[PDB]
């Protein structure tokens, strides 16, 4: 793959949208199969 | 400065016969635009796709496998979408294209012709010269199938007989 | 014997249809040039030689398995713990249940494991040279100067034909539903 | 007159599925404001399946526009002088672009 | 120089034939943006756990501890069953042999801190059965090979536990076929959820 | 160059190609001699199986004028790259026929059709009545 679209991929606003869209759709995977934990369940 | 194919237009400048199959058609000027290795590679691609499709119509009306119901290719492509084969065929096609993507990286990057994925087990390509011979039947039959499937598709449409039986009755 | 140029040989082709590949050499014996696919080229030719030896000694001791027991020919006793039917399928089967095919399965297992195996691998490797499908087995003689020559190529036709017969048999008491004699 | 327009369906999430309220017809989404079933009523659409016709003609039309802004910057870029012909530009978006644009509406 | 592996493919940097299982098969080219030493002990840790893990659902079984706590055939009911405490147990256990094993060079900057550390080696071998180095190639080979087989195997084994409700051995000597009425795969927003 | 009688009296050839003028007087010529010798062909004989406007609108429905459309648009299409390309950048005899008898088909097209709104009736019925 071309390194300088590699590199315009590595710039702080795409990965700050993709990583914060990935930390973003692991809490709703997460409140999607495990909701309402209004407690740690113990 | 004119095409092999069409007389009275001109050979398109990026098509230089270099790859195999080329007459010089390109009236709508797409390899103008476009890389042409990237479209070897569809080319290819669509044609390989279509050439497994046809084999696959004719054997399926010959033939079916005892664990499938027998019935008609298009009912089959509905059926297989809600019985999970689909799926399957989908999930490894796609696996397959993770490396088809890497493969055209290779090619953009200079090092893989469009359509060599190496693939000859069975060594039927013996020199350069039957293999640029293979090559230009490789890139016929490609464009014929593409042809070929759009037609059985379009006729089993129309008509809701399979190809063989088409050709059996009328 | 070896025959070279006429059978077992360089620039012999059983078929001349096919071409004689390049990367089939006359070494090997049997060696008809017989490759339209060209496996020689990329595979490893004393796993290939080896393999097919033991696919032939299987093949001719398979030929004569069949050939006993679709005459009807039995050990005694055999017949009343086994299928009293000639049929190769149905004996097979009822084989299974006795454990007469796990009894064999087990010691052929066994063999290819401590004995197979090794010798595979160290021809492969390099380690003692075995020539392909040797496994020091002459009780009544026969080798020494026939064995390079008519014996080896004797061995390798009389089991491609018995595992071309093999395989007819088979389909063909299955298509016919009947034993063959 | 009695069916709310909704056009927009959310997700069952952390509750937000309350959102898709019941707007009519069998149906729950989120109501929509924006007069498109009206526009659509307007021009005569009557189906969903012309709906998704009109959705791919906006795609291909959105496809065109963008390879037109990198051909045209990339490849064939007009020179200033093509650009300082405001006659033939206003003779064109008037006749042309404003003129056949009623023109083929109306029809 | 094209893969011998995935023969349309050039041949990878950090992939020299060194490695046992160097067949050159690193399509993705992680190899080019992650250094090939962490890449192989993950590779090693990753098939060395799965090696246990294959045979720990083939053998849980077939042998069990004694105790209703541990008569769960079907493994993936094990994962329940087994007293938390233990399992908790064998946690933490698993944290510290990491923390001793790998000599508190553990993350990505500071494990091969030593020049010494060899991806894969932790200094085991209990009895000595690497003492002859003639074995050291092919052991090195058969080691990753049953690592990346166990795996595959694995994978498909738990797979087949979500799918057949079954113990791997049970599985295939009392196996029914998948209906597909139910285990739909996706699905989540076709239906606009619910 | 071929055909010229010196006949441009309104000058269409100053205000315009005469490659782009030339393309389509050749083009009617040609579509007109297949047209005019279509019209007197219709009522000559009919293939087997088988009115100068009405059976273009019977043929729509039966889909055989949309089968020409297609595959006329597919090589006009071709000859839309050719015209582009030529703007971009015996025999003799033979031209010159070609252009004359192609404008003759032109106005014998016209004709006909002319007479087909008139008397509803085709070019040979036009002869026979
Ligand atoms: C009659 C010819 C014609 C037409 C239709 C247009 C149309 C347009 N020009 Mg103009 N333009 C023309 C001639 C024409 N131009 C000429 C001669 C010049 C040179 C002086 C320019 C120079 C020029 C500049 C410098 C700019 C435009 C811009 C625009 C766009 C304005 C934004 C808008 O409302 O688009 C929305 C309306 C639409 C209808 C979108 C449709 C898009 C296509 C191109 C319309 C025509 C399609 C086709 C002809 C229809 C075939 C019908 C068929 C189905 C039967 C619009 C697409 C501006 C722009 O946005 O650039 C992109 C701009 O900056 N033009
Ligand atoms: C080797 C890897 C692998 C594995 C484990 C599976 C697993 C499966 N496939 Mg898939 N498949 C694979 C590779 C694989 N596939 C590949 C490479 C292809 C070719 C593209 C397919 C094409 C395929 C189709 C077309 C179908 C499956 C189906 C199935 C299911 C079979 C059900 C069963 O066990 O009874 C069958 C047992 C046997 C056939 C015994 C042998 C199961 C989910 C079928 C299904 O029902 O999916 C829901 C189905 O229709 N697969
Ligand atoms: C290498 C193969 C082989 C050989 C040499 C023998 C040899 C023998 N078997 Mg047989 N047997 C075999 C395989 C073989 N068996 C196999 C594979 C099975 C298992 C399916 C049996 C099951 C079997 C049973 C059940 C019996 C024998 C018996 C006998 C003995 C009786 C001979 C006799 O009096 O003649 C008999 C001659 C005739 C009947 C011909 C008339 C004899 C030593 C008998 C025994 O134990 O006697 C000591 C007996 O009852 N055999
Ligand atoms: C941020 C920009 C923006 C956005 C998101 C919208 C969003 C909307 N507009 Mg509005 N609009 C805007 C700017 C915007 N507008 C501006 C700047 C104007 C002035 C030209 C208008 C004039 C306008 C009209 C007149 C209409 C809308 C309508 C709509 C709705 C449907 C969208 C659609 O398909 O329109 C489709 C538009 C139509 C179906 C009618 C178009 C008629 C106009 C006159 C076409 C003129 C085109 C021409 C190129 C303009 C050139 C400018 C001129 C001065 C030279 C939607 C609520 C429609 C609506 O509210 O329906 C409920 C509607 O009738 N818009
Ligand atoms: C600090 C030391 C310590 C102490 C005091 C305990 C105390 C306890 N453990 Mg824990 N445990 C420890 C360390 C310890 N554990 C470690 C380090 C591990 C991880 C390897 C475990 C894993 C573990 C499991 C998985 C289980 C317990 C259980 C128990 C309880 C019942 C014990 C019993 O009945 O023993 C008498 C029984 C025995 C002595 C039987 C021993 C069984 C054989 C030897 C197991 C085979 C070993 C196997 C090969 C492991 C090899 C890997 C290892 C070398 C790393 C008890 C509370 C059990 C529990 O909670 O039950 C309620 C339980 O399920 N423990
Ligand atoms: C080049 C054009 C062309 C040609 C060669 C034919 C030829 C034929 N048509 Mg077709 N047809 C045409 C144009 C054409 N048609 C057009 C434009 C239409 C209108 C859309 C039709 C509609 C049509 C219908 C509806 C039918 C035919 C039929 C026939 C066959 C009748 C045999 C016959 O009487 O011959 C002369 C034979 C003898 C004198 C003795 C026998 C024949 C093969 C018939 C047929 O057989 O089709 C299955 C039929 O039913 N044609
Ligand atoms: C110092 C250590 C010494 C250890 C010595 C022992 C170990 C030596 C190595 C052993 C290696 C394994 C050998 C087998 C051991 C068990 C033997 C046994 O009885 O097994 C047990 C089982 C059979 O189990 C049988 O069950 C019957 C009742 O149902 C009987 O009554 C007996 O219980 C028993 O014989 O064996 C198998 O299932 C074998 C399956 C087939 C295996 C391959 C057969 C041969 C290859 C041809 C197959 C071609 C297939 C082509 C495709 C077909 C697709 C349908
Ligand atoms: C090296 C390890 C290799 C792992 C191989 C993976 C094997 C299993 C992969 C799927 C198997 C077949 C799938 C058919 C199943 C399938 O396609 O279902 C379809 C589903 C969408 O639902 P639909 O729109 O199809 O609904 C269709 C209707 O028919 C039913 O309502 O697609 C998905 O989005 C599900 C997957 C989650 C997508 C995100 C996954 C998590 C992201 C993590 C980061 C990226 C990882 C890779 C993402 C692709
Ligand atoms: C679903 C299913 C199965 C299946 C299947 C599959 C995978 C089928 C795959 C089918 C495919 C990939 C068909 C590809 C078609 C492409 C075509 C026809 C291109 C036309 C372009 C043309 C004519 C042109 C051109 C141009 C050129 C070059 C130059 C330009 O300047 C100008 C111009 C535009 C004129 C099967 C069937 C086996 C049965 C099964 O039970 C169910
Ligand atoms: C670290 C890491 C890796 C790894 C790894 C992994 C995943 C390792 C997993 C290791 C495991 C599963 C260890 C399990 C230990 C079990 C024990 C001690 C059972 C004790 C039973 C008892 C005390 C009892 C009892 C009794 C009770 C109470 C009551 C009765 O009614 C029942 C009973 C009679 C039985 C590796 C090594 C691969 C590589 C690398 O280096 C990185
Ligand atoms: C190194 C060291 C030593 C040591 C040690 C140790 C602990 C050695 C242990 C090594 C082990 C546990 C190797 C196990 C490999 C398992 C594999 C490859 C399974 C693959 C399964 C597959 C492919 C499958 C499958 C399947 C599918 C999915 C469908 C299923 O229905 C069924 C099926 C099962 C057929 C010691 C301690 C002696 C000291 C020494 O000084 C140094």
């Amino acid at each position: 793959m071309d390194s300088n679209f590699l590199k315009y991929l590595s710039t702080a606003p795409v990965l700050f949208t993709v990583w914060l869209s990935f930390t973003a759709s692991f809490i709703i995977e997460a409140n999607r199969f495990f909701p309402d934990m209004l407690y740690f369940p113990m | 400065d004119f095409s092999a194919a069409v007389p009275f237009l001109k050979r398109p400048s990026n098509l230089d016969g270099a790859y195999i199959g080329d007459v010089g058609f390109d009236p709508l000027g797409f390899s103008d635009v476009f890389d042409l290795r990237v479209l070897r590679e569809a080319e290819l691609k669509h044609g390989r796709f279509a050439m497994l499709a046809v084999l696959g119509f004719i054997v399926q009306e010959l033939y079916t496998f005892p664990f499938f119901p027998k019935m008609a290719p298009v009912d089959a492509h509905d059926y297989f979408v809600k019985q999970g084969g689909g799926s399957q065929i989908i999930f490894w096609i796609s696996f397959v294209e993770l490396f088809g993507v890497v493969a055209l990286f290779e090619t953009l990057q200079g090092k893989r012709e469009p359509g060599d994925f190496a693939f000859d087990p069975l060594g039927l390509a013996k020199d350069e010269a039957t293999l640029e011979r293979y090559r230009l039947a490789e890139v016929k039959h490609a464009r014929l199938a593409m042809i070929a499937i759009g037609g059985f598709i379009h006729q089993y449409w129309v008509t809701k007989q399979t190809v063989l039986e088409q050709l059996g009755n009328f | 014997l070896w025959n070279e140029g006429k059978i077992q040989g360089k620039g012999v082709s059983v078929i001349p249809l096919f071409p004689r590949p390049a990367s089939l050499d006359g070494t090997f014996p049997g060696d008809q040039g017989f490759d339209p696919f060209g496996f020689s080229s990329w595979v490893n030719m004393k796993f290939v030689a080896e393999a097919e030896i033991k696919h032939c000694r299987l093949a001719m001791l398979a030929f004569a398995g069949i050939m006993v027991e679709s005459a009807g020919i039995s050990f005694p006793g055999a017949t009343s713990v086994l299928g009293s039917s000639k049929n190769i399928f149905e004996i097979h089967d009822k084989a299974v249940a006795s454990g007469a095919m796990g009894q064999i399965l087990l010691w052929v297992s066994f063999f290819e494991v401590v004995a197979g195996v090794p010798a595979m691998n160290e021809m492969l490797n390099g380690e003692s040279s075995r020539i392909p499908g040797y496994y020091a087995f002459d009780p009544l003689g026969q080798g020494k100067g026939d064995k390079m020559g008519r014996m080896q190529l004797s061995e390798i036709q009389n089991g491609r034909l018995a595992m071309l017969a093999v395989s007819g048999i088979v389909h063909h008491t299955l298509i016919t539903g009947k034993g063959p004699l | 007159t009695a069916v709310k327009p909704s056009a927009q369906v959310v997700w069952p999430i952390v509750g937000q599925e309350v959102l898709n309220g019941d707007v009519g017809g069998g149906f729950q989404g989120v109501q929509v404001t924006s007069g498109f079933f009206q526009i659509w009523r307007s021009s005569g659409i009557t189906s969903e399946v012309e709906l998704y016709w009109c959705a791919l003609a906006g795609l291909i039309m959105s496809g065109l526009m963008i390879f037109a802004g990198w051909f045209h910057y990339h490849k064939a870029a007009p020179k200033l002088e093509w650009f300082q012909n405001a006659e033939s530009m206003l003779n064109h978006h008037l006749s042309g672009l404003l003129g056949l644009g009623c023109l083929s509406w109306a029809g | 120089a094209k893969s011998k592996a995935v023969p349309f493919l050039s041949q990878p940097e950090a992939l020299d034939g060194s490695m046992a299982g160097d067949v050159g098969f690193d399509p993705f080219g992680i190899s080019s943006v992650i250094d090939i030493k962490w890449l192989r002990e993950s590779e090693l840790k990753h098939g060395r756990i799965c090696m246990l893990a294959a045979t720990g659902c083939l053998v849980q079984e077939v042998v069990h501890l004694p105790g209703p706590a541990f008569s769960q055939k079907m493994a993936l009911n094990a994962w329940a069953a087994a007293p938390r405490g233990g399992m908790i147990s064998i946690l933490v256990a698993i944290g510290l042999i990491e923390m001793i094993s790998n000599r508190f060079a553990l993350t990505a900057t500071d494990m091969f801190a030593n020049p010494n550390r060899v991806p894969g080696d932790l200094g085991f071998d209990p009895l000595s059965l690497g003492a002859n180095p003639a074995n050291r190639a092919r052991f090195e080979l058969s080691e990753v090979i049953h690592g990346r087989a166990a795996m595959m195997g694995f994978s498909g084994m738990v797979h087949q536990m979500i799918v057949s409700k079954q113990a791997p051995i049970e599985q295939l000597m009392h196996f029914k076929a998948v209906d597909s009425s139910l285990m739909k795969l996706g699905g989540a927003a076709g239906n606009l959820g619910y | 160059v071929p055909g010229d009688a010196g006949f441009d009296p309104l000058t269409i050839s100053a205000w315009l190609d005469s490659r782009w003028l030339r393309e389509a007087e050749i083009k009617h010529c040609r579509v007109a001699m297949l047209a005019a010798a279509g019209c007197i062909a219709q009522d000559i004989f009919q293939f087997p199986g088988a009115k100068m406007t009405a059976l273009h609108d019977a043929a729509v429905k039966a889909g055989s004028m949309g089968q020409m459309l297609f595959w006329i648009g597919f090589v006009e299409a071709i000859s839309t790259a050719a015209t582009i390309q030529m703007l971009q950048g015996g025999r003799a005899r033979m031209e010159l026929s070609e252009i004359k008898n192609g404008r003759l088909a032109m106005i014998g097209f016209s004709g006909m059709v002319h007479h087909y709104f008139i008397t509803g009736k085709g070019p040979i019925e036009l002869l026979t009545s």
